[PDB]
C-alpha cells in the first residue's frame, strides 16, 4: 500500500495505489483506497481494510446527522476527532488504521488530519502512509511548494504514488487521484501503473535503470 | 525468513515439437524492496540451459558450482554434458546438502544432442526430481504458472508457438505476484540454434 | 426505582405539573434579558426582604455557563444549579470533542432538552 | 486446546457480465486429506435474484448465509416487500461480517446479480466485512491457480494486437453467458487437475433477468 | 501415496498410485513410485521423495556390488538389512517409508521400511497418505496363496481405493510383479481417471507478446 | 475449552433404496484403557430417526438427555404428536446443529461427531453429519474418526454417487456395514468387536439390533 | 504392547500379543514380538520398535560371535549384552526387553531390563503397556514350578487380561517353549483366549 | 513521544519539549507541540505512549477548565498537580492504563512562586527546581546539577536549557528535531519562537 | 487411592484404602474415603481431596432437603445429583466418585462417576490411582450374587493387590456395607491383609 | 553501522558512508570512516553487526593486497566483488556468520569504466548504476530512479548525492551525523574533505 494527501494553494490532493495482498500473493489490483465519506470529506485506507472502510463510512454518517442537527458543514478537526475518539475506544482489541482525513472548509481551509488505530491525530501539510511511504515521500518532499498550479499538484500526487509502485512490491495497479476544493472534492481518474510507467519515463527521462 | 521467498522471482520451462522453451523474471529483491531488474535466473552449460529460483546467494553459488563442474567434466569426458546426465548431477549434488540445503528450485532443460529429444526437469531443495514432459515450474508464482501452464499448454507445439505460450504463461503469472516480475527472458531453444528475448511487462 | 409517572395528561390535554412549574417561575425574582447592536445585558431583581445578607458569597443571579455565554434564571434556586451544571458540563464535552466552544443556540437547545426529558420521565418532576 | 476454526477447503468464482452474472463453485467438502462428501451445495439462491457463496470453514459458511437469507425475509417484512438490490445487499453483508471483527467468520464471501440498471454485478468481501464491487474473482483453495488465466483471458492482460508489437492493446470485447460458463468451466478443469482439494463437480448458477437458472457438470473424483 | 503390496501363491505384486505433490498442488500426474533395487527385488515409496529415492537408489547400488563380488542374486533380507540399518543410524531424518518386495532362492518376501530403521515382515501391506483406503480392500479381501491375477486385481483395487479416497494420491495404477520365471513391470496398469477435457483453445497468436529485444545464437 | 475423557470411536452410516443404516461400537475408552463395555452410543429418537454420537461420552449423555427433553417439548399441546406434527429426523438435526454450533461460538463445545439417519414424513432418506466446530456435511455415506478413513473406502464401493441409491437393497447395505465395522476392529486400537445396529426404513420402519459381534476373523496367516 | 516370560519346572515360557500402534491405526496386528537372539535364548520387546529390533539384532551378532569362540553363551551373558547396550544408550533409546532362556544347568532363567538399562532376575517378569493392568491378576496366580500346560495355561489368562484393557495390545497370543526338548512355537486365536 | 524537559527559575517556570512525531520508520512530523494549557498560569506538557498521551492532556485540560468555569477561580499548580497525580494513580490499576508522563509548569499568583511538578506515568509526583521524563535526565542532570542556582534570571534559565539541548543533539541517537520552549510566569504562558 | 463398590445378594459393600500423599508424602495414613451422604447411599472419592470433599457435602445438602420434601431418594437420584455437579464444573473439578445405595424396592446398586462427569451403572466398580493393578483381578474372580462373606473377600483381596503395587494407596482397608438390616463399618489392618 | 550509498556516474563511483557510531544508549564517535581501500583503484564501504564490520573489511584488504603483491597486479573491481562475495557466501553457513553488508566502488583501468557491486552479508551480489544496504534505499531511491542519467558528471553525482542525504536527514528517526563522501576513478580514491 501507498496512499498520500498533501495540502496546497488549491487545495488538497489525495493520491493512492490500488493493491492488496495476502502474503506475496496479490489479491486484486482493483482496490478502492480513498473512501468517498461525503461529497466534501475524503479519507484514505492503510493498515486494515475493512476498519478503514467500515468505520470511515460511519464516520460519515455521524457527519451527516451533525449538520442535520447543527444546520453547518462539520468541520475537519471535528470529523477526524469523532473518528479517532472512536478507535481509542477500541485501542488494544486489535483495530488497524493508518488514514488521512482530508476536507476544506471555509473556518479551516483545506486540513488533513493524520488519523491512527493507537489513538493518534495529527493535524498536517504532508502525509504519506504504507509499505511503500518511505519512496513517496522522496518525491513529495523535493518537489513540494506550497504555490503549485492544480495541474502540477495532481501529476506530483500521480508521480509519487509511480516512484512507490515501483520500488515496493506492495504498492501497485493503478493509481487513483482526487482533488479537493472548498466546493467538494472532484476525482480526477484511475490511471493503470503499467501504461503509466512507460509513459512517464519517456516524457520525462527517469527510470533510466529500467529498458524500455 | 522464510529463505525461499526473500529474493523472491520464477522459472518455467516447456516442450515443443523438436524443441524446449525455458523463461524467467528479471526481479531481485529484499522482500519488500526490489533490488536489480537484470537479475537472470537462466544459466547454460553447453546446450544445457539451467533455471534457478529461490535465495539469491544460493542461485549465484549453484551457478558457479555447476559450471565448475560442467567445465571438469568436458575436459574429462571429451565431449558436452547432456540434459539428461546434468539433471541427475543436479539431483546429487543438492542431496549432498541434505541437512543444510540450497534455497533454491532448480530447473534443466535442453535437447539430447544425439537422439534429438526434448527435455525438461525439476528439482525440490533437496534434489527429488520431478520429470515431466509438458512443463516444470518454479519460484515465488509456483501455483499461478501452474494455473497458466495447465490451461494454455497444448503439446507438440512449434517453437514460435511455444514462445508465445510460455510468455504468456510467465507475463501473467508474474503480475499476480508481489515479488515477481521487473523484466523477463524467454529462451526458444532447437537443436543447432537458440533464440533469448527479453519481454516487455509493467515495472510494479 | 421510583418510576411514578408525576407528569401526565389531563381530560382538558394539560400537563398541570408542568403548568404548576411555571408558576414557580412566577414567584421567582424578576430577571430581564435586552440585546444592543453590540452587547447583550442581563438584568435581575434582588428582593430586599432578606438584608444582614453576604453579598461577597450568597449565590450570585446571573451564571458563566462558559467564558462567552451566561445563564440567568427566574424560580426555583436549587432546580437551577442543576440545570447550570449540566450546561458547564456540556459546554466543556463541546469543546473536547468538536474543538470549538457552544453556540447561544446549541446550549439552550441542550438545556431545553433537559428541562423536556423531566417532563416525560417517570419518578422525577 | 479447542481450535473454534477449520478449513473445509472448495473453490468459488464469481464473473459479471454485459447483462448477466455467474456464480460457480466445486461441490467437494474436505477436512485434511478426507472427503466429507462429494457433492455439498455451496452457492445458494438467497431471493431477490442474489446468489451467495462463503467458502472457507463451512460452519461460519452456512451460518453467514443463513443470516443474509433472514436479513432479505426481514427486509421485506420492514420495508413493504421492496426488492433489497445488489448494492444493498452487500452493505449489509459488510454489517454482518464486521459485527463479528474480534471472532470472524473464517469465510470468503461472493455475491452476484443484477444492479439496478440491469447490468451484471459481483461483489467480493474479506472475512471481517471489507468489500468491492468487481468483474472477476476467484475464492478459495484455488483461487491462486485461476485468477491469473482470468486476467488473461477475461481482461485480455498482457495481450497485444499482432503487427503493432505492444503498442495496440487487444480491445476488451463483451463476453456472452455461454463465452463465460466454457472459462469456467476450463478454470474448474485446470484448478481439478493441480489441486488436491478440487474435484467431484461444478455447480454454476447464472443470474438474468429472467432469474436464477443453475447448471451442473462433473469433475474428476481423485 | 498409496502404494502396497502382497504375497500371493508365486509371488509378490507391488502397487502404486503416480501423483506427485507441492503442497496441495499436484506437480507431477505421472510419477513412477515403484523402484528397481536388483533385478529379482522392488521398492515402492512414500515420505519424502529425495530420501527415498536416494537411499533406494544407494542401497540398490550397494547391492549390485555385493552380487558382483558374490555371483549370485541378492537377497531381499540384504536390501532390508541395508535400507534398515542405514535409516535407523539417521534417527528418522531421512524420510524414508517403503514397500520392499522381492524373490530369492529362498522365496517370495514383502516388507514395510518406515523412516526409523523399524521393519515388518508381512504378507500385505499399505503405505503413505492412503494406507488406510488400501488397507481396507486388504482386510476386506485379502486371502494367502492368492493366483497371480487375482492378486494383480487385488492390489489395484486396494491403490484405487487411496486414489479416490485420499487427496493425497491420484492419477494412474502402476504394478509390479515378481515370481521366479519373470517380471512383470506394468506402468501403466490402469488408467482411472480420464484427463479433463478443455472445452476452448485460449492458446495466442503471435505477435500477441510484447518483445522488447532478441537475439539469436547458432550452435 | 475441555479435552474429552471418556470417549467413542467410529459411527459409520449409509444409505439405500429405501432407507438408512446407522452403527457404532459398545465401547468408551479412557485414553488407551478400554473401560467401559456396555455403551449405548446409537439413540432413537420416535421411530423414524437414530441419533449415532461418537467422542465424549458425558457429552453424548447430555445430548442424550437434550433429545429426551425434546421429545416431551414437542408433544406439549400437540394433539398430532404421533402423527402429521411427530419430530422429524430433519428438525432433530437441525436442532443439535444450532447447539453445536452455538456451543462451540461460546468456546465451549460439546466434543462429538453426530450422525442424524432417518426417513422423512415423505418417504425421503435423511443422512447428514454434525460436529464439535457446528461443521454440517451430507452424502451417500457418512462415518466419523477412523470410519471416515476405513469405512466410507468400503462403503462407497456400494454406493459411490446418488443415482446407485435406489440400486442398492437393504441386505447389500446391511452387509456392508457389517463387513465395515469387522475391517475397523482389525485396525482401530480404540474399537470393540461388539456393536449395535439401526435400520430405519420408509416399509418396515426402525429395526434396532444390539450385541452383535464381529465374526469371520482371519487370524491364521499370523502363525507362519 | 504386552509381553511376559515365566520359568516353570521344565525350563522357560515367553508370551506376546501382535499388536503395533502408530497412535490409534494398528499399523501391524500379527507382529511377532518374540525374537531369537540365541538357540534357546530369546527376548520379548517393548518400546520403539525401531530400537528395539535393533538392539537385538546386535546382540544376535555378539552372541554368535561369542559361540564362534567360546561356545554357548548363558543366559546372564545374554542379558548382560542386552543391559549393557540399553543402559549405555539410556538417552537415545526406548527399550523394555524381558530376556529369557534356558541352560541344562541353570535350567529356566528369566531378566527383565526396563527403561533405565537396570537388569533384574526373576521367577517370571510381565512388561509393556497392557502389564499395568494384570499386576494383580499375575501376583495371585504365579506359582514356582508348575507344569507346561498350567504356564501355558497362566500365560494364556494373563496376556487374555492385557489385551481386554490394553487398546494397545490385542491380536493373537504367541508363545515361545523354551526346555531341554528343543523350541516349540505356540499361538492362540482370539475365538479362543476371549471366551476365558 | 520524547524529550520533555523543565527548569524553575526565580519567577518562571521554562518548559523544552521535542517536535518530533516518529511513526516506526519514518518522522512524520517536525513541529508538534507537546503541551496543553491548563489554566491561564498553569502548562503541562507529555510524552509517553501515542494516543494516549493527548487523550490524557485533552482529558485534564477540560477538568481544570470545568472547575475553573465552576468556581470562578484558578487553582495553583499544587491543586492542579494533585489532580493529575490521582488520575494516573487511578489509572495504573485500570483495565488499560495511561501510559503517559508529564511535567506541570505553573506560576502561584497566591505565593507570587513559580512552581515545578514532575509526574510519571504510575503516579509518581515530585516537585523539582529542574525535572525530565525518560532519558533526557540521563544526558541533562549533570549540567543542571552544576550550573542550576535558584535565583537564574529567565534568560540564565534559557541558556542553561541551550546548553542541555546541545548536550541532547550531541549525544542522543535520534533526531528529535529541536524543541519548543514555553514560559510560565506571573503574566501567563508564552511561547519562544526563536530556539 | 484404591477405591471399589460391589453389589451381592443381600445389597452392596464400598471398600478403600486409607492413604492419603502430597507428592511422596503419605499426609493422612488414616484417611477415612468412604462417605455418607444419606442413610444407606455412600460414595467412594478419588482426584482431589479437596473437591471431593466439597462435591460430598453438597450431595448431603441436597439429599436431606429431597428427603424433607419427597421422602428416601434412590441410589439413582443421588448419582444424579453427584452427576450434575461433576458434569457442570467439570472444568474446574478433579473427581472420580462411585456411588453406591441399597433401596428395598432396587436392592444394591453401583454408579461410577468418572473425571468427565458420565454416568455408568455397574454390577462392581474400581477406581482410583491403585485399580489400574487389579482390572485383570477384579474381571476374572467378579461373579453376581455373591454372599456378603464372599464379597468381603473379593473387596479385601482386590484392594491388597492394588495397595501391594500402588505406592499412593496403603494403610488400612476401610469398608461398609449396605443391606436391609443396616449399615455394618470393617476395617482391615495390614497384618491381616498383606499376608493374603 | 547505519547508511551507506554508492552511486556510479560516466567517469567515477561515489561512496557515502554515516560518521555515527552509537553503542545502545550514547553517540560514541561522530567522525567515523566506514571504508577500507582494497587497492588503488577499489574501495569498499560496509555496514552491519558491530566489530563483525571492521573485522571483516581489514581481512578483505589484507588478502587483496596479498594477491597485489603476489602477481603485482591489481584485480579488477568484478574479480574483487565475486572474492567477497564467495566469502560471505561461505560465511552464511558458518558456525557464527559476519553480518556485514558492504558497497565496492572501483574503477577498472583495463575497461576504462567505473563499477559499483552491491553485496549483503547472504553474499547476494548485483552490479547497479546506484545502491544501498538497510533502509537507506526505501528514501533515496525514489530520488535517484528520478534524476539518475548514465552520462552524469562527478559534481552532478555530487548535487544528486546532496538531495539523498537532506530527504535521510529530514525523514530518518537516527542522527547518523553526516557522510564522509569518496570518490573513485581512473586517478585513484580521494575523499570530498567539504559535505
Ligand atoms: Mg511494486
Ligand atoms: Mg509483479
Ligand atoms: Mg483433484
Ligand atoms: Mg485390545
Amino acid at each position: 500500500t501507498t496512499t498520500l494527501a498533501f495540502r496546497f494553494q488549491g487545495g488538497i490532493i489525495v493520491a493512492v495505489d490500488s493493491r492488496a495482498t495476502a502474503g506475496n500473493w496479490v489479491a486484486s489490483q482493483t482496490v478502492k483506497k480513498v473512501i468517498e465519506i461525503n461529497p466534501f470529506l475524503l479519507g484514505t485506507m492503510a493498515g486494515g481494510a475493512a476498519d478503514c472502510q467500515f468505520w470511515e463510512t460511519w464516520l460519515g454518517s455521524q457527519c451527516r446527522l451533525h449538520e442535520l442537527r447543527e444546520k453547518e458543514r462539520i468541520s475537519v478537526a471535528a470529523a477526524s476527532k469523532i473518528l479517532s475518539n472512536l478507535v481509542y475506544q477500541y485501542k488494544g482489541a486489535g483495530l488497524s488504521m493508518g488514514t488521512m482525513i482530508c476536507g476544506y472548509t471555509r473556518k479551516e481551509g483545506p486540513t488533513i488530519y493524520y488519523v491512527d488505530s493507537d489513538g493518534t491525530r495529527l493535524k498536517g501539510d504532508i502525509f504519506c502512509v504504507g509499505s511503500g511511504q518511505t519512496f513517496a515521500y522522496g518525491v513529495l518532499d523535493s518537489n513540494y511548494k506550497w504555490d503549485l498550479s492544480v495541474e502540477d499538484a495532481l501529476y506530483l500526487g500521480k508521480r509519487s504514488i509511480l516512484a512507490a509502485a515501483h520500488r515496493d512490491a506492495y504498492s501497485g495497479g493503478s493509481v487513483n487521484l482526487y482533488h479537493v476544493t472548498e466546493d467538494g472534492w472532484i476525482y480526477h481518474g484511475n490511471h493503470d501503473v503499467g501504461e503509466l510507467f512507460w509513459k512517464v519515463k519517456e516524457e520525462e527521462g527517469s527510470f533510466n535503470n529500467v529498458i524500455g | 525468513s522464510d529463505p525461499s521467498s526473500i529474493n523472491g522471482g520464477i522459472v518455467v520451462a516447456m516442450t515443443g515439437k523438436d524443441c524446449v522453451a525455458i523463461a524467467c523474471d528479471l526481479r531481485l529483491g529484499s522482500q519488500s524492496l526490489g533490488v536489480s531488474n537484470k537479475f537472470e535466473k537462466i544459466f547454460h552449460y553447453g546446450h544445457v540451459f539451467l533455471g534457478i529460483t529461490g535465495l539469491a546467494t544460493d542461485v549465484t553459488t549453484l551457478n558457479e558450482m555447476f559450471r565448475y563442474k560442467t567445465n571438469l567434466y568436458k575436459l574429462k569426458e571429451e565431449r558436452a554434458i547432456e540434459p539428461e546426465t546434468f539433471t541427475q548431477l543436479v539431483s546429487s549434488s543438492l542431496y549432498e546438502r541434505r541437512f543444510g540445503p540450497y534455497f533454491v528450485g532448480p530447473v534443466v532443460a535442453g535437447i539430447n544432442s544425439k537422439s534429438g529429444k526434448p527435455f525438461i526437469a525439476g528439482f525440490d531443495l533437496i534434489g527429488c526430481i520431478d520429470e515431466a514432459k509438458d512443463f516444470i515450474v518454479s519460484g515465488t508464482a509456483s501455483d499461478q504458472l501452474f494455473g497458466m501452464c495447465e490451461s494454455l499448454y497444448e503439446p507438440n507445439l512449434e517453437p514460435e508457438d511455444l514462445f508465445e505460450t510460455i510468455s504468456q504463461a510467465l507475463l501473467n503469472a508474474a503480475d499476480r505476484d508481489a515479488l515477481s516480475g521487473w523484466g523477463a527472458v524467454v529462451y526458444i531453444i532447437k537443436k543447432d540454434e537458440v533464440v533469448k528475448r527479453y519481454l516487455k511487462m509493467r515495472q510494479d | 426505582g421510583y418510576d411514578r409517572a408525576l407528569s401526565i395528561f389531563s381530560p382538558d390535554g394539560h400537563i398541570f405539573q408542568v403548568e404548576y412549574a411555571l408558576e414557580a417561575v412566577k414567584r421567582g425574582t424578576c430577571a430581564v434579558g435586552v440585546k444592543g447592536k453590540n452587547c447583550v445585558v442581563l438584568g435581575c431583581e434582588r428582593r430586599s426582604t432578606l438584608k444582614l445578607q453576604d453579598t461577597r458569597i450568597t449565590p450570585s443571579k446571573v451564571s458563566k455557563i462558559d467564558s462567552h455565554v451566561v445563564l440567568s434564571f427566574s424560580g426555583l434556586n436549587a432546580d437551577s444549579r442543576i440545570l447550570i451544571e449540566k450546561a458547564r458540563v456540556e459546554a466543556q464535552s463541546h469543546r473536547l470533542t468538536l474543538e470549538d466552544p457552544v453556540t447561544v443556540e446549541y446550549l439552550t437547545r441542550y438545556v431545553a432538552g433537559v428541562q423536556q426529558r423531566y417532563t416525560q420521565s417517570g419518578g422525577v418532576r | 486446546q479447542f481450535n473454534p476454526y477449520g478449513d473445509n477447503g472448495g473453490t468459488i468464482l464469481g464473473i459479471a457480465g454485459e447483462d448477466f452474472a455467474v456464480l460457480a463453485g466445486d461441490t467437494r467438502n474436505i477436512t485434511d486429506y478426507s472427503i466429507n462428501s462429494r457433492y455439498e451445495p455451496k452457492v445458494f439462491d438467497c431471493g431477490d435474484n442474489i446468489v451467495m457463496s462463503a467458502n472457507g470453514f463451512a460452519a461460519d459458511g452456512d451460518a453467514l448465509v443463513k443470516r443474509f437469507k433472514n436479513s432479505v425475509k426481514w427486509y421485506h417484512f420492514d420495508h413493504n416487500d421492496k426488492k433489497l438490490s445488489i448494492n444493498s445487499a452487500a452493505r449489509n453483508i459488510q454489517h454482518l461480517l464486521y459485527g463479528k471483527r474480534f471472532f470472524p467468520y473464517y469465510v470468503h464471501t461472493i455475491i452476484a446479480g443484477l444492479d439496478e440498471d440491469g447490468k451484471g454485478a459481483v461483489y467480493s468481501f474479506d472475512p471481517v466485512g471489507s468489500y468491492e464491487r468487481e468483474q472477476c474473482r476467484a475464492g478459495g483453495a484455488a483461487a491462486s491457480l485461476i485468477m491469473p488465466f482470468l486476467d488473461n483471458q477475461v481482461n485480455f492482460k498482457n495481450q497485444y494486437e499482432p503487427g503493432t508489437n505492444g503498442k495496440v492493446k487487444k480491445p476488451l470485447k463483451y463476453l456472452s453467458v455461454e463465452e463465460v460458463i466454457k472459462l469456467v468451466r476450463d478454470s474448474f478443469t485446470s484448478a481439478t487437475e493441480r489441486h488436491i482439494q478440487v474435484g467431484d463437480g461444478l455447480e454454476i448458477l447464472i443470474v438474468t433477468k429472467d432469474g436464477v437458472r443453475k447448471e451442473f457438470y462433473e469433475l474428476k473424483r481423485d | 501415496t498409496t502404494i502396497a503390496g502382497v504375497v500371493y501363491k508365486d509371488g509378490i505384486v507391488l502397487g502404486a498410485d503416480t501423483r506427485a505433490t507441492e503442497g496441495m498442488v499436484v506437480a507431477d500426474k505421472n510419477c513412477s513410485k515403484i523402484h528397481f533395487i536388483s533385478p529379482n527385488i522392488y521398492c515402492c515409496g512414500a515420505g519424502t521423495a529425495a530420501d527415498t529415492d536416494m537411499t533406494t537408489q544407494l542401497i540398490s547400488s550397494n547391492l549390485e556390488l555385493h552380487s558382483l563380488s558374490t555371483g549370485r542374486l541378492p537377497r531381499v533380507v540384504t536390501a532390508n538389512r541395508m535400507l534398515k540399518q542405514m535409516l535407523f543410524r539417521y534417527q528418522g531424518y531421512i524420510g524414508a517409508a517403503l514397500v520392499l518386495g522381492g524373490v530369492d532362492v529362498t522365496g517370495p518376501h514383502l516388507y514395510s521400511i518406515y523412516p526409523h530403521g523399524s521393519t515388518d515382515k508381512l504378507p500385505y501391506v499399505t503405505m503413505g497418505s492412503g494406507s488406510l483406503a488400501a488397507m481396507a480392500v486388504f482386510e476386506d479381501k485379502f486371502r494367502p496363496d492368492m493366483e497371480e491375477e487375482e492378486a494383480k486385481n487385488l492390489v489395484s483395487e486396494a491403490i484405487a481405493a487411496g486414489i479416490f479416497n485420499d487427496l493425497g494420491s491420484g492419477g494412474n495404477i502402476d504394478l509390479c510383479v515378481i515370481s521366479k520365471n519373470k517380471l512383470d513391470f506394468l506402468r501403466p496398469y490402469t488408467v482411472p481417471n480420464k484427463k479433463g477435457t478443455r472445452l476452448g483453445r485460449y492458446r495466442c497468436e503471435k505477435g500477441t507478446t510484447a518483445v522488447l529485444t532478441e537475439k539469436i545464437t547458432p550452435l | 475449552t475441555q479435552q474429552p475423557i471418556v470417549t467413542g470411536t467410529s459411527v459409520i452410516s449409509m444409505k439405500y433404496d429405501n432407507g438408512v443404516i446407522i452403527a457404532a461400537d459398545n465401547l468408551g475408552s479412557y485414553g488407551s484403557l478400554l473401560r467401559f463395555n456396555g455403551v449405548e452410543r446409537l439413540i432413537p429418537v420416535g421411530d423414524n430417526t437414530v441419533v449415532g454420537i461418537s467422542g465424549d461420552i458425558s457429552d453424548m449423555q447430555h445430548i442424550e438427555r437434550l433429545l429426551k427433553d425434546l421429545v416431551t417439548e414437542n408433544a406439549y399441546d400437540n394433539p398430532l404428536a404421533d402423527a402429521e406434527e411427530a419430530l422429524e429426523p430433519s428438525y432433530i438435526f437441525e436442532y443439535l446443529a444450532t447447539v453445536m454450533y452455538q456451543r462451540r461460538s461460546k468456546m465451549n463445545p460439546l466434543w462429538n461427531a453426530i450422525i442424524v439417519a432417518g426417513v422423512q414424513s415423505n418417504g425421503d432418506q435423511f443422512l447428514r453429519y454434525v460436529n464439535l466446530l457446528g461443521v454440517t456435511y451430507s452424502s451417500p455415506t457418512l462415518a466419523t474418526g477412523f470410519g471416515a478413513h476405513m469405512a466410507n473406502p468400503l462403503l462407497r464401493k456400494v454406493v459411490d454417487r446418488e443415482s446407485d441409491i435406489p440400486k442398492t437393497t437393504v441386505q447389500v447395505a446391511e452387509e456392508a456395514i457389517v463387513n465395515a465395522m469387522r475391517v475397523l476392529y482389525y485396525r482401530d486400537a480404540r474399537s470393540s468387536r461388539n456393536f449395535s445396529l439401526a435400520i430405519i426404513d420408509k416399509n418396515t420402519g426402525l429395526t434396532f439390533k444390539k450385541n452383535l459381534q464381529v465374526e469371520n476373523m482371519k487370524w491364521d496367516f499370523a502363525k507362519d | 504392547t504386552s509381553i511376559m516370560a515365566v520359568t516353570f519346572k521344565d525350563g522357560v515360557i515367553l508370551g506376546a500379543d501382535s499388536r503395533t500402534t502408530t497412535g490409534a491405526y494398528i499399523a501391524n496386528r500379527v507382529t511377532d514380538k518374540l525374537t531369537r537372539v540365541h538357540d534357546k535364548i530369546w527376548c520379548c520387546r517393548s518400546g520403539s520398535a525401531a530400537d528395539t529390533q535393533a538392539i537385538a539384532d546386535i546382540v544376535q551378532y555378539h552372541l554368535e560371535l561369542y559361540t564362534s569362540q567360546y561356545g554357548t553363551p548363558s543366559t546372564e551373558t545374554a542379558a548382560s549384552v542386552f543391559k549393557e547396550l540399553c543402559y549405555e544408550n539410556k538417552d537415545n533409546l526406548t527399550a523394555g526387553i524381558i530376556v529369557a532362556g534356558y541352560d541344562d544347568k541353570n535350567k529356566g532363567e528369566v531378566y527383565t531390563i526396563p527403561l533405565g538399562g537396570s537388569v533384574h532376575k526373576l521367577p517370571y517378569a510381565i512388561a509393556g503397556s497392557g502389564s499395568t493392568f494384570i499386576y494383580g491378576y499375575c501376583d495371585k496366580n504365579f506359582r514356582e514350578n508348575m507344569s507346561k500346560e498350567e504356564t501355558v495355561d497362566f500365560i494364556k489368562h494373563s496376556l487374555s487380561q492385557a489385551i481386554k484393557w490394553d487398546g494397545s495390545s490385542g491380536g493373537v497370543i504367541r508363545m515361545v517353549v523354551l526346555t531341554a526338548a528343543g523350541v516349540e512355537r505356540l499361538i492362540f486365536y482370539p475365538d479362543e483366549y476371549e471366551q476365558l | 513521544m520524547d524529550i520533555i524537559l523543565g527548569i524553575r527559575v526565580q519567577d518562571s517556570v521554562i518548559l523544552a519539549s521535542s517536535k518530533a512525531v516518529t511513526r516506526g520508520i519514518s518522522v512524520l512530523k517536525d513541529s508538534d507541540d507537546k503541551t496543553r494549557q491548563l489554566s491561564p498560569h498553569t502548562l503541562m506538557s507529555f510524552a509517553g505512549e501515542a494516543g494516549d498521551t493527548v487523550q490524557f492532556a485533552e482529558y485534564i485540560q477540560a477538568n481544570i477548565q470545568l472547575y475553573s468555569i465552576r468556581e470562578d477561580y484558578e487553582l495553583s499548580p499544587q491543586a492542579v498537580s494533585s489532580f493529575v497525580r490521582q488520575e494516573l494513580a487511578k489509572s495504573i490499576r485500570s483495565r488499560r492504563p495511561y501510559q503517559v508522563n508529564v511535567l506541570i509548569g505553573g506560576y502561584d499568583k497566591k505565593k507570587n512562586k513559580p512552581e515545578l511538578y514532575q509526574i510519571d506515568y504510575l503516579g509518581t509526583k515530585v516537585e523539582l527546581p529542574y525535572g525530565a521524563h525518560g532519558y533526557s535526565g540521563f544526558y541533562t542532570f549533570s549540567l543542571l546539577d552544576h550550573h542550576y542556582r535558584p535565583d537564574m534570571t529567565t534568560e540564565e534559565g534559557l541558556d542553561l536549557l541551550k546548553l542541555c539541548v546541545q548536550e541532547l543533539e550531541k549525544r542522543m541517537p535520534m533526531d528529535f528535531k529541536g524543541v519548543i520552549v514555553k514560559i510560565v510566569d506571573k503574566d501567563g504562558i508564552r511561547q519562544v519562537d526563536d530556539f
